């Protein structure tokens, strides 16, 4: 059965999405980055989302499957997020939903 | 006033072909027992939402509208308005097809109930054994919200939803036989025309048997194990959302509407100020349809307040508690009833 | 062997719908009962003398103790100071409580000395964010709600201000006063005779 | 009514009859009363016209 | 009523601040907000019990201070103007920013005639503050309900 | 001319309508919300009956009622 790690946009599970469906599968770790739009992705931040993903399960996993790792590999997302959010690459959608700031206020800097 | 002779008279005039007029009158009092049928489902829901409150000291719904009375419009246009999800491995043919099931033969048995007579849906001669007939389908549309769902928490609660619902129609049968014995047969308007100045205080036992298995249905927390929310959480019902949970919800309060009129018509009847009524003329005839009419909905008002007032006086039953209810109380004590109104109407053929 | 069951058999089936009939009456008997409702918004209910809800803060009492994140479980009230050089002086240039996090212990208004730090009957806090429950200086004063004065509400008593052998508080005179006297009519009753 | 001063209640429509608190705020006709007593400070907003200053 | 069309719109575009004494139960003002925005303004409300001076939130930038609990020594964010933000970040086809608290009854006169004042400066900004009570919803110029 | 039985019975039958659902209901209403806090349990059931019989009518005009309490005077 699934080993997820789902915070806030970041959900990740063990399995490989057909339609809709997951299928554990034990090696395919799909990745779910802001389903519920608290941010406004471009195609390149989110590009180096995909990278940092990348190289932080192939460069450093060689241990067990356990939901521990999953969920260390979404706090580190869940930073680098903060990192490219803080740095001004992406930011709020500012839509007429919740606008709840889950990451922080913003500042200006000084 | 005979308004169907009217109707049709009024329409012959111009013309219309008058088996087509006779064709045209059909649906309006088909729709007119489905008014009174969401009607009474919407009375019983804020009925049992403000008497529930009154049990407690409690006060229900007030900021709706003025009393809670536009609280189920609000649910039913919710539950509209709510999205439907089909889970994982459940099927789309049977998912969306278990609750018109369990909800049609319901409304389909509003065919029987007079409200007054000749003011019904065409007098059937078989009549209540058509109702014991139709709540015997049912079980296959919660069998199949049990099947048609990955959930094996539902399909535990969903067979023992066709253990009872198939575990009182035997003495709710043998109730009803006591009174075809009375009444020279079946139809509603015979079982009730025996009744000229009733049946309860001559089936004193029937009316226990047939009214615990009316609420035994599950409708009520004497039982209603397969919505036993603190057993396991809504048995069959929790994989439905939107609108298919509104169906469940409408064909349980619909269906105790419908044995609160049944109540009415089989022992006491939907007429009949209890003095030898027509002893004191169209004038006449509209008065007495309203005062017949009335005195039913008192008597059913009365059946649906004592349902809903033992939903909070007695805690349920397991599984073995109850099906010792059957076979063990109901069905035994129905075969005596029977037994006994036939040595009766044997021995003492006046009166029955 | 046979009699005797079926005469248990009826015995039974008697007592369980007494017992069925009791809770019956009972019931129906609550439903006379007036209800102990409390028509929330419209028919609020009064806080006791010792009801801890929002804290209070003046500006112009506060020295700068730093008893007030001392004494807080988590150090919660962000005090900042500048320490101006007149003579020794603290001079308080910033007071924060994020009430998304505060608890409500009030041992900050327990070891304030100068009576600055206080607890409000404000139970109304609710925002569609928590960035606004962080209260400033000038937004922790702010002169408390006081439910009884608004023109739309019936307040009502609680248990221990309702005259002794009342327990409810919905249809009550107006004159009504706690349970007993106070010590100063005691002792000036005591006095003279 | 003035900041500082000590006052009194005199409203027995009112859970908060006959405490003397020191006054702390004064805003728009409503004054802040605190009841320094039991162990918490309270702080609560009377009308001008349900106090007594008492001396 | 039961019906309401967009007049509280043109009231509000006349006025510029009123103030809804809608019933204590929170459900029959959001259409109006809706009416709003379905002009093409834009809302934000923040609560008014939370904000401050309502000159430094507003209009100039100022600094805020969050919870420290032992960790993190205090550090400020600066956060900046409410009014000069959110009003540089709408859409093109933007009429205005409107301003909505909930909770009035706690805030001061002072502050409603700065509310309303603050209405003719800086333009394309209007206000509505929530001071519950009547038990149908009407409204009244801001300017007015004090002096 | 219009003393014709037909016509008076549509006329009365209208007029069972009429009053049916929009004068008995508000009658309801009042009785109901005069006496909801101070009533019996009798009282209760018969009033509960006298909203269910009159039900399709209280969900037509309930839309124009508003019983919120009225708020009181509180200078004095
Ligand atoms: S305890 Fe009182 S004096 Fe000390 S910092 Fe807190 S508010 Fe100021
Ligand atoms: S109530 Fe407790 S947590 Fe809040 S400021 Fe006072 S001491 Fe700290």
């Amino acid at each position: 059965m699934l080993l997820k790690s789902t915070t806030r946009h970041v959900h990740i599970y063990a399995g490989h999405v057909v339609d809709g469906e997951v299928h554990p599968d034990t090696e395919t770790l799909t990745l779910n980055v802001d389903p519920d739009n608290e941010l406004e992705w471009n195609e390149a931040a989110l590009a180096k989302v995909e990278a940092k993903f990348r190289e932080l399960v192939a460069n450093a996993a060689g241990e067990d499957l356990t939901e521990y790792n999953l969920r260390r590999i979404g706090s580190d997302l869940e930073h680098f997020i903060r990192s490219l959010l803080m740095q001004g690459e992406i930011g709020y959608n500012l839509n007429s939903r919740v606008r709840n700031y889950s990451l922080g206020i913003p500042r200006v800097n000084h | 006033i005979d308004l169907q002779g009217q109707f049709i008279s009024a329409l012959q005039s111009l013309g219309l072909s008058h088996d087509l007029a006779k064709l045209l009158w059909l649906p309006l009092p088909m729709l007119m027992m489905l008014i009174v049928a969401t009607v009474g489902v919407l009375v019983a829901v804020w009925l049992e939402r403000k008497i529930s409150a009154a049990v407690q000291q409690r006060i229900g719904p007030e900021y709706i509208g003025p009393l809670g009375i536009l609280a189920p419009l609000a649910d039913g246009l919710k539950l509209i308005f709510k999205e439907d999800v089909l889970p994982a491995n459940s099927d789309r043919w049977l998912f969306t097809l278990g609750p018109a099931v369990v909800v049609i033969p319901v409304f389909l048995s509003y065919i029987i109930v007079p409200f007054g007579q000749n003011l019904l849906i065409s007098n059937l001669a078989m009549g209540v054994f058509l109702w014991i007939a139709l709540s015997s389908i049912a079980p296959i549309g919660l069998l199949m919200a049990g099947y048609a769902s990955n959930n094996k928490y539902s399909l535990l609660g969903g067979l023992r939803a066709a253990a009872q619902s198939i575990s009182y129609e035997i003495p709710l049968a043998l109730a009803v036989l006591a009174v075809a014995m009375m009444s020279n047969g079946l139809g509603t308007v015979e079982i009730v025309e025996q009744q000229s100045q009733w049946n309860v205080w001559r089936q004193p036992i029937g009316f226990l048997v047939f009214w615990i298995a009316a609420l035994a249905e599950c409708e009520r927390l004497p039982f209603d194990l397969p919505e036993a929310e603190e057993e396991l959480v809504a048995g069959y019902q929790t994989e439905y959302a939107g609108m298919k949970f509104a169906l469940f919800y409408l064909g349980a309060y619909v269906n105790l509407v419908l044995s609160a009129l049944l109540v009415s018509v089989l022992y006491f009847g939907g007429w009949s100020f209890p003095i030898p009524l027509e002893t004191i003329n169209p004038f006449l005839q509209i008065a007495f349809a309203v005062l017949g009419i009335t005195m039913t909905l008192i008597k059913a008002y009365f059946f649906v307040f004592l349902a809903i007032l033992l939903r909070w006086t007695v805690p349920r039953v397991r599984i073995d508690q109850l099906l010792d209810l059957g076979w063990k109380f109901l069905l035994p004590v129905g075969l005596v009833n029977l037994l006994l109104t036939a040595g009766l109407k044997l021995a003492f053929p006046v009166a029955f | 062997k046979f009699l005797n069951q079926i005469t248990n058999y009826a015995k039974e089936a008697v007592q369980s719908a007494k017992y069925i009939g009791q809770g019956l009456s009972v019931t129906f008997d609550h439903m006379r009962r007036r209800p102990i409702t409390v028509q929330y918004p419209y028919e609020k209910l009064i806080p006791s003398e010792r009801f801890r809800g929002r804290i209070h803060f003046e500006f112009d009492k506060c020295i700068a103790c730093e008893v007030c994140v001392r004494v807080c479980p988590i150090n919660l009230p962000v005090v900042d100071w500048v320490f101006n050089k007149e003579l020794k002086k603290k001079e308080l240039k910033h007071y924060s409580i994020d009430f998304g996090v505060c608890i409500f212990c009030a041992n900050c208004v327990e070891y304030c000395p100068t009576n600055c730090l206080s607890v409000t009957e404000e139970y109304e806090l609710a925002t569609y964010d928590r960035h606004e429950l962080n209260y400033d200086s000038v937004a922790m004063g702010r002169i408390p709600y006081k439910v009884t004065q608004d023109p739309m509400v019936t307040p009502i008593r609680e248990f221990a201000y309702l005259p002794a052998g009342v327990m409810s508080g919905h249809d009550l005179p107006a004159g009504a006063q706690r349970a007993g006297e106070r010590p100063e009519a005691i002792a000036n009753t005591a006095k003279s005779s | 009514i003035l900041p500082g001063m000590t006052v009194k209640v005199t409203n027995p429509n009112d859970t908060y009859y006959q405490f003397q608190g020191i006054v702390q705020r004064i805003t728009d006709g409503k004054v802040a009363v605190l009841f320094e007593g039991g162990n918490w400070d309270k702080l609560v907003t009377f009308q001008a016209s349900e106090l007594e200053p008492v001396v | 009523g039961l019906l309401a069309g967009y007049q509280f719109v043109k009231d509000l575009e006349s006025a510029g601040a009123l103030a809804l004494f809608v019933p204590p139960e929170g459900g029959f003002e959001g259409r109006y907000q809706r009416r709003l925005r379905s002009k093409g303004y834009t809302t934000l409300p923040m609560s008014a019990p939370g904000l401050g001076d309502l000159a430094a939130y507003l209009t100039q930038e100022h600094g805020i201070r969050p919870a420290h609990t032992g960790k993190e020594d205090i550090r400020v964010y600066f956060q900046p103007p409410l009014v000069t933000y959110h009003l540089e970040n709408l859409p093109p086809n933007a009429k205005g920013l409107v301003l909505w608290l909930i909770d009035g009854k706690r805030l001061s006169k002072q502050e409603f005639a700065y509310l309303a004042q603050l209405t003719q400066t800086l333009p394309k900004f209007k206000v509505v503050v929530e001071v519950g009570g009547d038990r149908v919803v009407r409204w009244e110029p801001l300017a007015d309900w004090v002096a | 001319m219009a003393v014709s039985t037909e016509l008076l019975v549509l006329g009365v039958y209208g007029a069972l309508a009429g009053l049916y659902l929009l004068v008995v209901p508000a009658i309801v209403y009042a009785y109901l919300n005069a006496r909801w806090y101070v009533a019996s349990s009798f009282e209760r059931a018969f009033m509960y009956f006298l909203v269910t019989f009159f039900f399709p009518g209280l969900l037509l005009l309930a839309p124009f009622i508003n019983f919120r309490p009225q708020p009181r005077s509180l200078n004095s």
